[PDB]
């Protein structure tokens, strides 16, 4: 259903490139959704989607040394955003 | 391997057709047995890869697609006496290349849920809805909710004056004839669109605003299909389920799901697969068990499909089928359902005009061409690797053929060097670097071009060309990576082939 592992593969001190394990969801899903926020900040994450083919994305004009929280979701054709997402915590 | 099993998933009556089964055996002595394993669908293509899986499997036609690409299904024979007991349109769903691969049995398709109490004649008109909602609206209510978010469900509206996914015709899809931003589907955005800007709808509604406010009485109508109907069954709700509303004149055109049996090409039982299937299984005794153990909801077969449509539920279902449009199950569908989603997201909230989305919608979808990476290095699709006169437009004259099933489709005229990977983990795609790495070197010093393809273009290829750039330049992945991507900007390797590429990394500057 829902992606299992979550890494960062390269990083600059603002931005981060992302991959995640796509192939373990099902034919179903048509996109992924990525959030992200500053660990324990009060902020709303910012979010945007890519398509389900992509198993990549970058996440970018983060501030330097900020701890992360990092959240895919995937999209289903039928239902739309499922449930359990995979996260991870990072730092710029 | 063996010599009668029959795979089906666990959501259905699969004792039921163990039943049809065993009436099978008392006739035939061949024992059929029906295991219903987890993650079926995910299990039969690593398992029929080799051998040893199920001789019929039962799922949604469109992930057969995949399976027929892999070969891993034969070309069933029906009579041509045997395909007038089912639906003619059901026929279109189990083909692959024009062959048929498959049995159909049941159909789905959405409806229009109604609350008879808020609502007891629904409008026939997606036209008379706005009027509907005026009306409703002084008295707290809304006249429709439904999922605006994923274009399965907002299709049908977009469809109906003319917009379509991919051209069929003589049993093939033409992957370059989208219909995305043609008349008939601006029109049915903009009559969408024109919904939500008058505040008829809200842009945010999803599947499960939209379901929560129908159940709870908020909402007269919504668009769902049969797997919604026991949720509302459980609340206050007298519903009904009927035909969806025409736009222009003409019906609505939901996508349809095909139910459907599949003969594994690797077994020998071909023969007693077609029995029990032709035979045994669609005859109104056949399903009838099947229905009785979990229903099937409206079913291919014409005869017992009368007797289901005695529910007007499962009558409405048909109706809106036979109006509605085969589900395609081409690989490129996926990039379909996101490029029309961000359309209809664009367009609903006012960033760019129906007639900008679609059209961006219409070149995200339909195939486009080779890339140019390097002035003698090229990336791109299967589909490419099959237009000879384009490729020599281009100055092509060799291939890397990253596949495990696509041809060389023009030997003798191109170089090929092939790569046979799956696009998955276990793909050791990282050991033909060195090999890809040297012919690409090879065709380059005798003056060629080299054209690198996979199935999208999106992560095998993709990888074999990043993995050139790092060797050939000692630069880092996220620097190659950069680079592909500001050309082509769908490339993304798989999860595996991304730790593969960091382990070369550190090689290639060493």
């Amino acid at each position: 259903s829902v992606p299992t592992n979550l890494e960062v593969v390269a990083a600059t001190p603002t931005s981060l490139l992302i991959s995640w394990d796509a192939y373990s969801s099902s034919y179903y899903v048509y996109y992924y959704r990525i959030t992200y926020g500053e660990t324990g900040g009060n902020s709303p994450v910012q979010e945007f989607t890519v398509p389900g083919s992509k198993s990549t994305a970058t996440i970018s004009g983060l501030k330097p040394g900020v701890d992360y929280t990092i959240t895919v979701y995937a999209g289903h054709y039928l239902y739309g955003l499922l449930s359990s997402p995979i996260s991870i915590n990072y730092r710029t | 391997i063996e010599e009668l099993v029959i795979w089906i998933n666990g959501d259905k009556g699969y004792n039921g057709l163990a039943e049809v089964g065993k009436k099978f055996e008392k006739d035939t002595g061949i024992k059929v047995t029906v295991e219903h394993p987890d993650k079926l669908e995910e299990k039969f293509p690593q398992v029929a890869a080799t051998g040893d899986g199920p001789d019929i499997i039962f799922w949604a036609h469109d992930r057969f697609g995949g399976y027929a690409q892999s070969g891993l299904l034969a070309e069933i024979t029906p009579a041509a006496a045997f395909q007038d007991k089912l639906y003619p349109f059901t026929w279109d769903a189990v083909r692959y290349n024009g062959k048929l691969i498959a049995y159909p049995i049941a159909v789905e398709a959405l409806s229009l849920i109604y609350n008879k109490d808020l609502l007891p004649n629904p409008p026939k008109t997606w036209e008379e809805i706005p009027a509907l909602d005026k009306e409703l609206k002084a008295k707290g209510k809304s006249a429709l909710m439904f999922n605006l978010q994923e274009p399965y469900f907002t299709w049908p509206l977009i469809a109906a004056d003319g917009g379509y996914a991919f051209k069929y015709a003589a049993g093939k899809y033409d992957i370059k004839d989208v219909g995305v931003d043609n008349a008939g589907a601006k029109a049915g955005l903009t009559f969408l669109v024109d919904l939500i800007k008058n505040k008829h709808m809200n842009a945010d509604t999803d599947y499960s605003i939209a379901e929560a406010a129908f159940n709870k009485g908020e909402t007269a109508m919504t668009i769902n299909g049969p797997w919604a109907w026991s949720n509302i069954d459980t609340s206050a709700v007298n519903y009904g389920v009927t035909v969806l509303p025409t736009f222009k004149g003409q019906p609505s055109k939901p996508f349809v799901g095909v139910l459907s049996a599949g003969i594994n090409a690797a077994s020998p039982n071909k023969e007693l697969a077609k029995e029990f299937l032709e035979n045994y299984l669609l005859t109104d005794e056949g399903l009838e068990a099947v229905n009785k153990d979990k229903p099937l909801g409206a079913v291919a077969l014409k005869s017992y499909e009368e007797e289901l449509a005695k529910d007007p539920r499962i009558a409405a279902t048909m109706e809106n089928a036979q109006k509605g449009e085969i589900m395609p199950n081409i690989p490129q569908m996926s990039a379909f359902w996101y490029a029309v989603r961000t359309a209809v997201i664009n367009a609903a909230s006012g960033r760019q005009t129906v007639d900008a989305a679609l059209a961006a919608a219409q070149t995200n979808a339909a195939a486009g061409g080779p890339v140019e990476i390097l002035p003698f290095l090229y990336l791109g699709s299967a589909y490419h690797a099959s237009r000879k006169d384009m490729l020599d437009a281009l100055g092509i004259t060799a291939l890397i053929n990253v596949s495990a099933n696509c041809p060389n489709h023009f030997e003798g005229h191109y170089q090929y060097k092939s790569i046979p990977v799956e696009d998955n983990h276990k793909a050791d795609i990282s050991s033909w670097f060195n090999e890809a790495i040297d012919f690409i070197d090879s065709i380059k010093n005798a003056g060629g071009r080299v054209f690198v393809h996979s199935q999208a273009g999106i992560s095998r290829s993709a990888t074999i060309c990043l993995a050139y750039l790092m060797r050939t330049n000692r630069v880092k992945l996220d620097e190659a990576f950069e680079f592909v991507k500001q050309r082509r900007s769908i490339i993304s390797p798989n999860f595996s082939f991304m730790g593969q590429l960091l382990q070369f990394e550190s090689q290639v500057l060493a």
